[PDB]
């Protein structure tokens, strides 16, 4: 029942943000012995969920010390994190990768003190807890950033994610790799976003030369249609967002209206928009 | 040439595919459904002490859900169902599996895996092996354990695969595993806002938001209404300030005396998103947003309509600080959110 | 061309203070014909390749004759894209790039009230703006057209003529084009009187090894090291997680290695730069995207790690001329690579 307690107010704050409805919640508690037991739980949480609640567990845990536990507490939450490692494993292939990550971000964060991680030097008969170890060791040198997590989430700015979307976007047409931008597509974990992401993707081709974005865009959301990656629903808003908007993106692209239509129908030739939404495209 | 069986939304009386592995798209949480748990136990061999189907989930979570649904239905039955969930009590766990050989074990790749490959529980018997969410399960990692668990099933076993998106890792499962499979597309509704008309009401902050909202249910002389808040210390205290202030209402935190209050008799209900979870929330026109997500997504979980499942009405207060997200949120899902007139 | 006269030196056009702050963060392109020319107030008419070097030039011209008191210059480009890095290249020494995303009512909100400074854009968005006298043809002297070629071969005709018909006769204007077709020619005649006619027109070993898995990839790479062990080299690979990837796998093996990624924003990201001029961060490890600011020229390596899968790419990654290029393929990459040796008559050599 203590897991019972705590768990919910985890989870609520995975859905809020709000850290400090946390921390009074527990100072409204008093653990003392078991303030070690908060940390152990949220990370095992958030291994189990996406990396935006990866994210909000480190923050978590960074306000949670200092105010309502101490690093001591949190050193012992990592020792028996690693101890359980091979069980965790079981339900989360890549923990020890992410339990290694917890702790790099907290020595980064100084919830884990400078010596944590060479505290554990020849010691360790347990080969997945001595991988967590080298990942955060590694990660640690090479940080001498902002994010070990990505920054997807629901909780991030249509700004942000606006800048993402574009970066993806850029990214794909130098690389080829399909795959990549399906990738990172998800980690951005805005499904009901992904009307920006095909909105933006016919923007790149009208404002274009050549035949190259054409064929790549095309390509793309051809791939994204076939896996259901995008749903209808989501690539249907996409196309009426340009559709609505063609007169505006004209001002910089004259020959935005020939273009558009040719793209248009070379979907509904690849089978990946319907006729009603083809044949609602501006005419010139 | 490639045939499919479709299906329209989600709504023992059901069908009953033996024999034929089948890939099956649909959306994530069907494994939580009262079709899937029939689908699975009007299948099982009520006498045969062994498991007899094995449905593999992408989390401990996921898996709990989908053995207290099939348990809710299981119970008449005699049908018995485990979630392998580990933790302080595994080794009565292990007892239990070993003891009873439960008829249907549900479980991430991981751990069934481990389990069956220390003898803890049998392949012997196992005719059903479902995959339930397939791209989520590939996608944290569970694949060489999927590859491992089915090397040891019986070549007669029927697979079943559900997986809302089909990229390409999830077809080679698929193309590896099965033979001549009937593929069967579920379609339900997106949410969609279409149909729901949304206002705002630019309150100044927090202390004015309670009075703003009393006012409301008198304006709008409201029957029946939903309320959303970010916490649930606040989603209580706000009903206490409301029978001080008297109103017919609940707040939301028993499968039964829950169902119960799933219409009192058109009543009123306060909760945060986490707990609405547990509700069937388009069966009312009016949602009121006390908070505003601090999450965009949960917006559309909130208020959110089946495209023709389900129209309504959704309020949202505001601040200053506010402001700069309900914009936000009407960017996110390119939409429109009016401020609310007297008229 | 008719000015053949030049003028190479750091300082004969007595330039001011707010000008040599920003050169800090040796002009010998079109950028010394035309040097002073401008300076002045005089129309000017240029053939020469945007480089970073052209789309320097006049960018200078403009930061000069300013008062920063009062928009009063105008810049069209033909796409949005180059519109914004002309913006940034310019507020680069001290001017508002124009979108037209679903974010133009704060944008215009923003263009009413205070906003006017400088401005760059499309002819088509400028003119809109023009006309709903959201932007205001008073005091703004300065006219340039840049990459007219390219404006025009986008069916930009109406919208250039028209905008001037919106200003003053007293305006310089500054046409800049690599090509002149008679539509060019046109707009000279009917825009300027008596111009001056420049032109600067006109304006390596490759290997490649065969790593058998792409498995290898990482292990060809850690002998290169031995066997380079510079103090320089750039590692071209194609995307942010693939350039995170091989980061790690760097540190992992004890190799001091630098990260150019892409959510690293512009106020650390030159923070290597810098360093990296120095020989002190060893190996620098890029996408050719952020190539956004890079020097390879003072980069007497490049590996392409993954090859650049276009080829007007390919010489945006190798770069007085001094460097080589090696270049890694996989056993199914090999089918199109001798594809690049097609647009090139200069050879990539076995290892």
């Amino acid at each position: 029942a203590f897991e019972k307690t705590l768990t919910p107010i985890i989870q609520e704050y995975f859905e809020h943000g709000d850290t400090n409805e946390v921390a009074e919640m527990l100072r409204d508690l008093n653990l003392g012995e078991m303030k070690s037991g908060v940390p152990v739980l949220a990370v095992s949480l958030a291994l189990e969920g996406k990396a935006s609640h990866r994210e909000m567990t480190s923050k978590l845990l960074s306000d949670l010390c200092g105010t309502v536990m101490s690093t001591t507490d949190v050193e012992k939450s990592f020792d028996k994190l690693l101890k359980d490692l091979p069980e965790l494993a079981l339900d989360t292939p890549r923990a020890p990768q992410l339990v290694g990550q917890f702790i790099a971000r907290a020595v980064g964060d100084g919830i884990l003190c400078n010596t944590y991680i060479d505290s554990y030097k020849g010691t360790v008969d347990c080969v997945q807890a001595r991988a967590a170890l080298d990942k955060a060791t590694v990660l640690l040198s090479m940080s001498k950033k902002d994010s070990v997590w990505g920054s997807g989430g629901g909780q991030q700015s249509v700004n942000h994610l606006v800048k993402e979307i574009d970066m993806l976007l850029k990214e794909y047409l130098l690389s080829g790799d399909i795959s990549e931008a399906e990738h990172c597509l998800k980690e951005l974990e805005v499904p009901h976003f992904h009307h920006e992401l095909v909105y933006e993707a016919i923007i790149m081709v009208l404002e274009s030369t050549g035949e190259s974005t054409f064929k790549m865009i095309l390509d793309l959301l051809k791939s994204l249609w076939k896996s259901s990656t995008i749903t209808v629903d989501q690539m249907k808003r996409g196309y009426e967002r340009i559709y609505n908007e063609i007169p505006d993106i004209n001002l910089d692209v004259p020959h935005s209206y020939s273009v558009l239509e040719r793209f248009v129908e070379e979907c509904f030739q690849a089978g990946i928009i319907s006729k009603q939404l083809r044949d609602l495209c501006p005419s010139r | 040439m490639e045939g499919v069986i479709e299906s329209n939304w989600n709504e023992a009386i059901l069908p009953c595919i033996k024999g034929y592995d089948v890939i099956a798209q649909a959306q994530s949480g069907t494994g939580k459904t009262a079709t899937f748990a029939i689908s699975i136990l009007q299948q099982i061999e009520l006498d045969l002490k062994a498991t007899q189907a094995l449905v593999l989930a992408p989390t401990r979570e996921l898996a709990q859900q989908i053995q207290k649904v099939v348990m809710a239905l299981g119970d008449y039955m005699g049908a018995s169902c485990h979630a392998c969930i580990g933790g302080t009590n595994v080794r009565a766990e292990v007892q239990k599996l070993q003891m009873e050989a439960p008829h249907i074990i549900v479980g991430t790749p991981g751990r069934v895996f481990d389990m069956l490959n220390r003898r803890y529980l049998s392949p012997k018997y196992i005719k059903m092996f479902v995959l339930d969410e397939a791209d989520e399960m590939l996608s944290r990692g569970f694949k060489d354990q999927i590859y491992d668990i089915f090397q040891k099933l019986n070549s007669n076993t029927q697979v079943v695969l559900l997986s809302a998106t089909m990229p390409s890792d999830v077809l080679e499962v698929t193309k590896k595993f099965m033979r001549d499979p009937i593929r069967i597309l579920v379609k339900k509704e997106e949410l969609t806002l279409e149909g729901i008309r949304q206002f705002y009401i630019n309150v100044e902050r927090e202390e004015w938001k309670l009075d703003t909202l009393c006012d409301l249910y008198e304006t709008l002389t409201i029957t029946q209404a939903v309320i959303f808040i970010n916490t649930r210390r606040k989603v209580d205290w706000l009903t206490e300030k409301m029978h001080a202030r008297d109103f017919t209402v609940s707040a939301m935190h028993r499968d039964v005396i829950m169902r119960e209050f799933r219409s009192g008799s058109s009543r009123v209900l306060i909760t945060t998103d986490l707990l609405a979870r547990g509700i069937d929330v388009q069966q009312v026109s009016l949602v009121i947003n006390y908070d505003l997500p601090t999450n965009r997504e949960n917006y559309i979980h909130r208020i959110g309509r089946g495209g023709r499942f389900g129209k309504g009405v959704a309020i949202n207060m505001v601040t200053e600080e506010d402001k700069r997200t309900l914009r936000d949120i009407e960017t996110f899902y390119n939409t429109s959110i009016e401020e609310m007139p007297l008229n």
